[PDB]
């Protein structure tokens, strides 16, 4: 019954603060041995090892965090909390805790959160703008450009999800502005394309839209192709 | 002090049912000063957080398949799964927690392979709604394509672009495990109407040679226009 549960994600500004959570079942932080280690995950960075806080309540940070980290544990709730002051974007990543779980296991991270991410920026919530990609052996692609939101995630379904194959709804990239952008797509018969609607549907929860997006055929086009094999 | 872990490769395609092998080397001794070597593997499926697998180098965590061992002589460390099942996919990561600040390698992305397969290509000029706000992106999509390295090149009127696209990738797909990519090129609607033709090549070894789709601006037909 062992288990480690974090507070909700965090949207937070640049030089602001965040307080996140970790709440311990199963078992006790004042075990012998146990200890509780703060790990953070980005997309391209890896897992990097940042704070522990053991059973005696002695800390340990990564010196990678200039002392903008401080762990306290109030044993009421059987909860540690770390808090990360005077935050960048390069602190955006997932946060995870986990047990450092005794001599038994040579204190391996036995058990882990389910992670908590933070996302620092200086952009507001934002709906997204949602363009067609206009269709042009018989196969067909079209879709949805959704841009210029913020924060992920959007949901795109096709069709109020009656349509599901041949669909790729891509990793939302984050542009220079600050604000994500992504593209959705689907494959299908050129010949449905005059009598067949395609509709997009984006949901975008933390601006409370929802955007339906018909995407009709062009009327004409005169795309080229060379080469190929 | 601080040590570096370098986990290699950074990707492992795999056929279900062979035996894969990831090695993890410390850039100076992980021995701690108790004679102990705190060296852990952790698998992270995706969506999931990870999952320890391995610990003091060779000891399996509990509910671990016998699949998975660990060894290690020196600075040298290696995890072996004997036979790939569909369930051992997702990124393997070594981690050293003898000296501080512990540290972790960069991860390897365990895959299933398969054979090449040509990406569909095709390309969308901006939508007039997008237009009218002032901003153009062209979109260039590669549709199931295999392996996952492929080269996107833009041209407009033949000018090499570069620094003003962005791409995407998807995961492996669940049942063809093929790649989709999608390639944004982004103008002012002012430099966009400055140029005729708009054109994204593809280099994918599933090719003979590379494809371009391309089109030709303020076209789709007509003679007197519009």
């Amino acid at each position: 019954q062992v288990q480690l549960q974090q507070s909700g994600p965090e949207d937070v500004k640049p030089g602001a603060s965040v307080k996140i959570s970790c709440k311990a079942s199963g078992y006790s932080l004042s075990t012998s041995g146990m200890g509780v280690n703060w790990v953070k995950q980005s997309p391209g960075k890896g897992l990097e090892w940042l704070a522990h806080i053991y059973w005696d309540d002695d800390k340990r940070y990564n010196p990678s965090l200039k002392s903008r980290a401080t762990l306290t544990v109030d044993k009421s709730s059987s909860t540690v909390y770390l808090e990360l002051r005077s935050l960048t974007s390069e602190d955006s990543s997932v946060y995870y805790c986990a047990r450092r779980g005794g001599s038994s296991h040579y204190y391996a991270m036995d058990y882990w959160g389910q992670g908590t991410t933070v996302t620092v920026s200086s952009a507001s919530f934002k709906g997204p703008s949602v363009f067609p990609l206009a269709p042009s052996g018989g196969t067909a692609a079209l879709g949805c450009l959704v841009k210029d939101y913020f924060p992920e995630p959007v949901t795109v379904s096709w069709n109020s999800g009656a349509l599901t194959s041949g669909v790729h709804t891509f990793p939302a990239v984050l542009q220079s502005s600050g604000l994500y952008s992504l593209s959705s797509v689907v494959t299908v018969p050129s010949s449905s394309l005059g009598t067949q609607t395609y509709i997009c549907n984006v949901n975008h929860k933390p601006s409370n839209t929802k955007v339906d997006k018909k995407v009709e055929p062009k009327s004409c086009d005169k795309t080229h192709t060379g080469g190929g094999g | 002090k601080d040590i570096v872990m370098t986990q290699t490769p950074s990707s492992l395609p795999v056929s279900l049912g062979d035996q894969a092998s990831i090695s993890c080397r410390s850039s100076q001794s992980i021995v701690h000063s108790n004679g102990n070597t705190y060296l852990e593997w952790y698998l992270q499926k995706p969506g999931q957080s990870p999952k320890l697998l391995i610990y003091k180098v060779s000891n399996r965590f509990s509910g671990v398949p016998d699949r998975f061992s660990g060894s290690g002589s020196g600075t040298d460390f290696t995890l072996k799964i004997s036979r790939v099942e569909a369930e051992d996919l997702g990124i393997y990561y070594c981690f050293q927690g003898s000296l501080v600040p512990p540290t972790f390698g960069a991860g390897t992305k365990l895959e299933l392979k398969r054979g090449a397969a040509a990406p569909s290509v095709f390309i969308f000029p901006p939508s007039d709604e997008q237009l009218k706000s002032g901003t153009a992106s062209v979109v260039c999509l590669l549709n199931n394509f295999y392996p996952r390295e492929a080269k996107v090149q833009w041209k407009v009127d033949n000018a090499l672009q570069s620094g003003n696209s962005q791409e995407s990738v998807t995961e492996q797909d669940s049942k063809d495990s093929t790649y989709s990519l999608s390639s944004t090129l982004t103008l002012s609607k002012a430099d966009y109407e400055k140029h005729k033709v708009y054109a994204c090549e593809v280099t994918h070894q599933g090719l003979s040679s590379p494809v371009t789709k391309s089109f030709n601006r303020g076209e789709c037909h007509h003679h007197h226009h519009h």
